[PDB]
DNA sequence: AATAATAGTTTTTAGTTTATTGGGC
DNA sequence: GCTAATAAACTAAAAACTATTATTATG
């Protein structure tokens, strides 16, 4: 289970990312043996094997009830791994190809499940909210991105604080280099604008966070910041 | 623990003993077990073996 | 890792090798191919990984991609296999010899650069890093190459050509009537830094029984156990090298294979959810330990916390005089640390420094150990072991420091120990008396475990089919007849002078 | 062993001629039947109140 | 459009399991 | 009459020591 093995797991991957809904079926059978394969706790598979995530990551079917009834086991073991990743206590903040992995996995995962109705939706916030250093061209800010963007809505409600910290951190993330990240990060962007914009318009307490937050930054930014502002 | 034996020397002399591991290695003389996360017992945690079939197949030797 | 061995075997297949001085002793062709199944069950037993060959010579075919007459290739270089060793026995012995010469001809003219040709491009073929570009034969003779002298001269030139890129080669001494005469066709022909210029040896002189022994360790090479590092005063930290002079051993793992397939089983072994018949997760998996009334649930990073206390590394304590520890104090097996630069440059000149120092000091060096993440540290101490030579200046000590283990107070396991007893002057010059009977001069390789023997003639005559498992001689039995007829009566005399003849030593 | 007061009286010559010629004992070691059989080294223990032998296991070629 | 940081290779190594004399009346 | 150490064999478990290569720079 290698380079081979890899390589066979995207083909699969970009054919189902081609093929939608012709013999798309045969996956549960699939679907089940891969959690089974990931239920194998032993930790003989790579890192980059890990990348089995964007395999669970799952989008080409309706997806059966079953696949549902599994798919929130799934996402809490990743948020036991995650909790385990992130512990810098074990040295490690680290999760090499774990974190891109779990963030295909919930993108395609998400689609089916998980609004806005409980803890665990800012519970998934928070784990991504931790989002310090990276290296080579650093993906994970981008994946966790692109997580956001994705599912910007089911995450209202708990998005209404730090909304500071998460703007600049936003702003520094598109303004640093790799283009796929400034990309990503304005993907994000956007995404937390139309939200905080709808949660604001249904309050009651729109003025607090609207005097007090917009008019000074949108007046301070005046490169591609301004386009950005124009939207905001 | 001791070990009570008899020495043997030569082919005609035998000494009754009791060695003694006076010095020893520390470990824990309590082990960890691993209970459910939800019912918190491991009489539904235990483990299934599969020697899945080494040829193009996974059916357990 | 620095390269790995190559070596080849060459023997000369012609009537000369097929007949003896007496024929009551074994043809040249008889003693080496048993040779060569000994060297490669040697291998077997302690680098397999290398890579052998064997190739013929006069005999009257060739097997050869080069396809030069007479040079019959055997085997290329293989890591030693059963299968090779079958194909050697099925000719070994005096009749297989016969059955050779029937099904491979032998005895016919050629020239040796045939096959140094031979053997170079087989050398060349293969990909890898071999750090001996060994080369070995079996014959007695030097003229038939050395009477024509073009032949003579072409060999030579190969020879020192093969020498140019590095490849050694080496001939045992055969047993022959006249012999190889020595420095007559080989004593610059041969890559020689050594001299034995004082027969022509046509008896047969040289390490063949080294080369007939089988050794049963495995001799891996010298690996860095680890490059730990020194936290003198937290500010300074020295690179060093970790490594022990010796390893408790073990058995080689139970490869589990299927029944009539002989075909090891890929093996999944997993929990699952008991009460439901479910499958688990990780995530399912709670720590837990029950004390009286409560269990207490505890997790993995929990379970490691109150296991990390500090990073991998030597923590220096201070110092203390060598006298101040005794060797009843002991733990498990002593380790050795040599010095490094690989990222602290300049520590080896600290390291001199220190040993030296502290060899007039004559103190040892306490240190506080981790030796890996989540580790608790421990009490270390260093003796300096001086760098230890002899009549070659083989480092029979290396220099550096010995690594010795501080058992804790909790280690100590203090006995239900009776009074003292003393014994009279006579019955201690009756023990002084006996050990200078049984005195026996310490030898530590002159030892073995006959379970690991045993275990391998059971291994290699399974292999080889063998008409029984050798019957491994185990060095650990006491000679006791031997120690009787060296001790006398002095047995009795002292058992009269301390045990009451009427009570025997057994209840 | 305890009640052997004349295997005590020889074990303490033992003790005593090992300190005056500096000797140390090489030994054979079987824990058992299922334990292997091993070499070990042999070095009387002195205190003040007792005497006795400390065995170290001793390694093969 | 080049160089670079990063993979398990074995190899030890350190918990596990067992089938082992033992205190009981 | 009950059932406790126990070293042996048996697991996983991390580092050495690999060899490989996405990188940025730059045209």
């Amino acid at each position: 289970c290698k380079i081979p093995a890899l390589d066979l797991l995207i083909k699969l991957l970009q054919t189902f990312r081609s093929s939608r809904l012709m013999d798309e079926f045969k996956i549960g059978e699939l679907f089940s043996k891969f959690y089974g394969e990931l239920a194998l706790k032993k930790k003989i598979p790579d890192t980059v094997l890990e990348k089995v995530y964007e395999l669970l990551g799952l989008l080409g079917e309706v997806h059966p009830s079953e696949m549902i009834n599994n798919a929130e086991n799934l996402f809490r073991a990743f948020l036991g791994e995650l909790k385990t990743q992130m512990t810098s206590a074990v040295r490690e903040p680290k999760l090499p190809v774990l974190a891109g992995c779990l963030k295909g996995l919930s993108s395609l995962l998400c689609n089916f499940t998980k609004s806005m109705e409980e803890d665990p939706q800012t519970s998934r916030e928070i784990f991504n909210f931790v989002l310090q250093i990276d290296l080579k061209r650093y993906a994970v800010p981008s994946a966790g991105l692109r997580l956001f963007a994705l599912h910007a809505s089911q995450f209202s409600t708990c998005l209404l604080d730090n909304y500071v910290s998460l703007f600049e951190v936003l702003l520094k993330w598109c303004a640093h280099t790799n283009v796929e990240l400034k990309k990503a990060a304005l993907s994000a962007l956007e995404s937390f604008l139309k939200q905080v914009s709808n949660m604001v318009a249904k309050n009651a307490e729109m003025h607090k966070n609207k005097l007090q937050y917009f008019m000074e930054q949108f007046y301070g930014i005046i490169n591609k910041e301004l386009s950005i502002a124009i939207r905001g | 623990i001791h070990w009570p034996c008899r020495l043997t020397i030569g082919s005609n002399l035998s000494i009754r003993i009791a060695a003694y591991k006076s010095i020893l290695q520390e470990r824990v003389k309590k082990t960890w077990t691993v209970v459910d996360a939800k019912t918190l017992k491991k009489e539904d945690i235990q483990k299934e073996t599969v020697y899945c079939l080494n040829d193009d197949d996974e059916t357990e030797v | 890792y620095s390269g790995r061995d190559s070596l080849i075997f060459l023997v000369d297949a012609s009537k000369a090798m097929f007949e003896s001085q007496s024929e009551d002793e074994l043809t040249p062709f008889d003693m080496s191919i048993q040779c060569i199944q000994s060297v490669y069950i040697s291998k077997i037993i302690s680098s397999d990984r290398d890579l052998l060959a064997v190739v013929f010579y006069g005999t009257e075919k060739d097997k050869n991609s080069v396809n030069f007459k007479n040079i019959y290739v055997l085997q290329e270089l293989d890591n030693p296999g059963a299968k090779r060793i079958l194909e050697l026995d099925q000719f070994k012995g005096q009749q297989g010899q016969k059955r050779f010469q029937d099904m491979m001809g032998h005895g016919s003219d050629y020239s040796l650069s045939e096959v140094l040709w031979v053997c170079a491009n087989l050398f060349s073929d293969v990909q890898f890093k071999m750090s001996h570009k060994r080369i070995m034969l079996f014959t007695n003779e030097d003229n038939p190459h050395g009477n024509d002298s073009a032949k003579a001269s072409r060999a030579r030139t190969k020879a020192g050509d093969l020498r140019d890129t590095g490849i050694f080669l080496d001939l045992m001494h055969l047993k022959k009537p006249g012999g190889f005469d020595i420095s007559l066709f080989y004593r610059d022909i041969i890559s020689i830094a050594e001299d034995e210029d004082l027969r022509v040896h046509f008896e047969e002189s040289s390490k063949l029984e080294d080369l007939l022994r089988k050794v049963r360790a495995k001799e891996t090479r010298k690996r860095a156990l680890s490059r730990l590092k020194l936290k003198l005063n937290k500010d300074i930290v020295i690179s060093v090298g970790i490594y022990n002079l010796v390893q408790k051993a073990l058995k080689p793992p139970p490869i589990k294979l299927y029944r009539e397939t002989n075909e090891p089983v890929k093996t999944k072994t997993r929990t699952f959810n008991t009460s439901t018949g479910g499958l688990l997760l990780p995530s399912d998996t709670k720590r837990s330990q029950i004390y009286g009334s409560r269990q207490i649930i505890l997790e993995k990073e929990e379970t490691e916390e109150l296991k990390r206390f500090d990073d991998p590394g030597l923590m220096l304590m201070g110092f203390k005089p060598l006298v101040l520890l005794k060797k009843h104090h002991y733990l498990r097996p002593s380790l050795f640390v040599y010095p490094e630069e690989s990222l602290v440059i300049g520590s080896s000149t600290l390291f001199s420094a220190l040993l030296i120092k502290c060899l007039e000091k004559e103190v040892a060096a306490l240190c506080r150990y981790t030796p890996r993440r989540n580790i608790p540290p421990y009490f270390v101490a260093l003796v300096p072991q001086e760098e230890e030579l002899d009549d070659q200046k083989i480092q029979v000590t290396p220099p550096g420091f010995q690594l010795v283990f501080l058992p804790f107070a909790d280690d100590k396991r203090k006995m239900p120990f009776t009074e003292k007893i003393m014994a009279t002057p006579e019955q201690v010059g009756k023990m002084k008396a006996i050990v200078e009977k049984l005195r026996f001069t310490y030898r530590s390789d002159s030892f073995e475990n006959p379970v690991l023997q045993q275990h391998f003639r059971n291994l290699e005559a399974l292999a080889l089919d063998l008409m029984e498992p050798e019957q491994a001689v185990d060095l650990t039995l006491p000679k006791v007849e031997a120690m009787n007829k060296r001790l006398g009566s002095l047995v009795d005399e002292f058992k009269e002078l301390v045990y009451p003849p009427d009570y025997n030593p057994e209840g | 062993a305890r009640d052997d007061e004349a295997a005590a009286v020889a074990l303490s010559s033992l003790i005593h001629a090992l300190d005056d010629l500096d000797m140390v004992a090489i030994v054979r070691y079987a824990y058992d039947k299922r334990a292997n059989p091993q070499v070990g080294v042999a070095f009387p223990h002195i205190k003040h109140n007792y005497e006795c032998l400390v065995y170290v296991q001793l390694p093969f070629m």
